[PDB]
RNA sequence: GGAUUAAGUGUAAUCCUCUGAAGGUGGUCUCGAGCCCUAGACAGCCGGGAUGUUGGCUUAGAAGCAGCCAUCAUUUAAAGA
């Protein structure tokens, strides 16, 4: 934190778990919520979690804005409705300033090549129109879901549009 | 035991509490319950004949579980036929059906409130009286 | 624009913006002058007018000034009275009201009972009638409301204290009679 | 010619340089969507908010309105256990 010189991507590839190691292992619980299993698919009701934005949330961006999202989904009675899904996965891997690489900015260090950063933290990226993640049940309410998402959004850094079913 | 309370009459203690009081019944409960199935019918006397268990639990009566789901659905018969006629029978709370299983509950063997209530709804269905 | 005609028993005749009323009761007047507008004149009956103006802006005027007439024709005639009690917890409050606005003469004592008494204003041409008991009424009332108005109220308001809270001392005197 | 804006917003192409991201306004104009209306709407506006009965259960309480069950009947112009 914050998450400023992490979320925008100014760089190229890899997650590449042959050149990294030492990754965090992601604070992000499981990427399948509700009742899994039985296909959630035949619903009313659809779905949200448009991105509206560029990119790269973290893991600390997701893991705490999802599961945060769940928490006020348990309304419909802990196993009774709805599966959750999340999309994308925090591969790629972010590296941050450890004084050897360049100089300046991040991804720069001291020097003039050498230290990239040390490897600190993944997030995955998105693009203007993609769906964060998604899922929704018959009407249980006005929309307890759309109510998730309200709080699911407000933490990422992107404007997310709730986008109606 | 038994009194003769007017329909939509409770707690006095002179009347009501006393009596039943140091049997072991609790007032307060009767009074409401009582005066509540009694609303639909006001202003006559029904002869209560409560009956108190150790547990100094109590039920009372206007007897039968027919005869209380018509009293209770206020209508003096059952449907000609219990699953197309409803409406025209009649209907009753579901509080009532609670009322019912409880006051019958002496009488049932049903292992919670649940069952019994379900029990008299049983009857109930027969009769065309909807819940 | 618009034309108000009204009423007999009272007259109008306004010149150069200045505006009046006439009677029985006293006469009030309201210059009304603003942006180009005619402020209007009495046209051998009663006045009304219109400036060839633009839409809202002028509009919210010219509409204003209506308001402001009509009610300067009932201020004329029957006048305006706002009416209330006063009267709260332990001890009562005194509310008397003496020549003028000024301190030590519009009323108000012990508010819950405290010293030193807190009155002001009246406005220019009202009447502070008093209680029909002891203290349990008052009547405030003259041809203009708009002095009649915040007499009662600037009355009512110098009750309010912003202190405790308003619940738990619910003193003062209000006009809920309009 | 036409329309918006009431904040002096703005009168700032680009940028170390011109900030502003995930305070308020029934001031006014313009555009869209849902529902309700001459079987008469809003105000829509004005006024009113029945008996068994505090329905049964539960509970310290549970009285239309924590919860479970039932949701009948009466008197009605009408009014849900």
């Amino acid at each position: 934190r914050p998450a400023r010189c992490y979320r925008y991507q100014k760089n190229k590839p890899y997650p590449k778990s042959r050149y990294n190691r030492a990754v965090p292992d992601s604070k992000i619980r499981i990427y399948d919520l509700g009742k899994k299993k039985a296909t959630v698919d035949e619903f009313p009701l659809c779905v949200h979690l448009v991105s509206n934005e560029l990119e790269q949330l973290s893991s600390e961006a997701l893991e705490a804005a999802r599961i945060c999202a769940n928490k006020y989904m348990t309304t419909v009675s802990g196993r009774d409705a709805f599966h959750l899904r999340v999309r994308v996965h925090p591969f790629h891997v972010l590296r941050i300033n450890k004084m050897l690489s360049c100089a300046g900015a991040d991804r720069l260090q001291q020097g003039m090549r050498g230290a990239w950063g040390k490897p600190h933290g993944l997030a995955a990226r998105v693009d203007i129109g993609q769906i964060i993640f998604s899922v929704r049940t018959k009407d249980s309410n006005k929309d307890v879901v759309v109510e998730g998402l309200r709080r699911a959004r407000y933490k990422f850094p992107g404007q997310q549009k709730i986008i109606l079913s | 035991l038994y009194l003769r309370a007017v329909g939509g009459e409770v707690g006095a203690s002179a009347a009501l509490a006393p009596k039943i009081g140091p049997l072991g019944l609790s007032p307060k409960k009767v009074g409401e319950d009582i005066a509540k199935a009694t609303k639909e019918f006001k202003g006559i006397k029904v002869t209560v004949q409560l009956k108190i268990q150790n547990r100094q639990a109590a039920a009372s009566v206007v007897p039968s579980a027919s005869s209380l789901v018509i009293t209770a659905l206020k209508e003096p018969p059952r449907d000609r036929k219990k699953d197309k006629n409803v409406k025209h029978s009649g209907n009753i709370q579901l509080d009532e059906i609670i009322e019912i299983a409880r006051q019958m509950r002496d009488k049932s063997f049903g292992r919670t409130l649940a069952s019994v209530t379900k029990e008299i709804l049983g009857t109930a269905q027969s009769v065309g009286c909807r819940v | 624009e618009q034309q108000i005609e009204v009423p007999e028993g009272v007259t109008v005749s306004i010149k150069s913006r200045i505006v009046k009323v006439v009677g029985p009761r006293g006469t009030l007047t309201k210059n009304l002058k603003h942006i180009d507008v005619t402020f209007t004149k009495v046209n051998n009956q009663l006045i009304k007018v219109a400036v060839h103006n633009g839409g809202r802006k002028h509009v919210a005027a010219l509409r204003t000034v209506k308001s402001l007439v009509d009610n300067m024709i009932t201020g004329v005639t029957k006048g305006y009275k706002y009416k209330m009690r006063y009267v709260y917890a332990h001890f009562p409050i005194n509310v008397n009201i003496v020549e003028k606005d000024g301190a030590k003469f519009i009323e108000v004592r012990n508010f819950l009972g405290d010293k030193k008494i807190r009155n002001v204003p009246v406005r220019d041409g009202v009447t502070i009638e008093f209680s029909t008991n002891v203290k349990d009424e008052i009547v405030l009332s003259g041809n203009s409301v708009e002095d009649v108005s915040q007499n009662a109220a600037d009355l009512q308001q110098i009750c309010r204290v912003r202190n405790k809270d308003i619940r738990k001392f619910l003193d003062g005197i209000y006009v809920s009679h309009k």
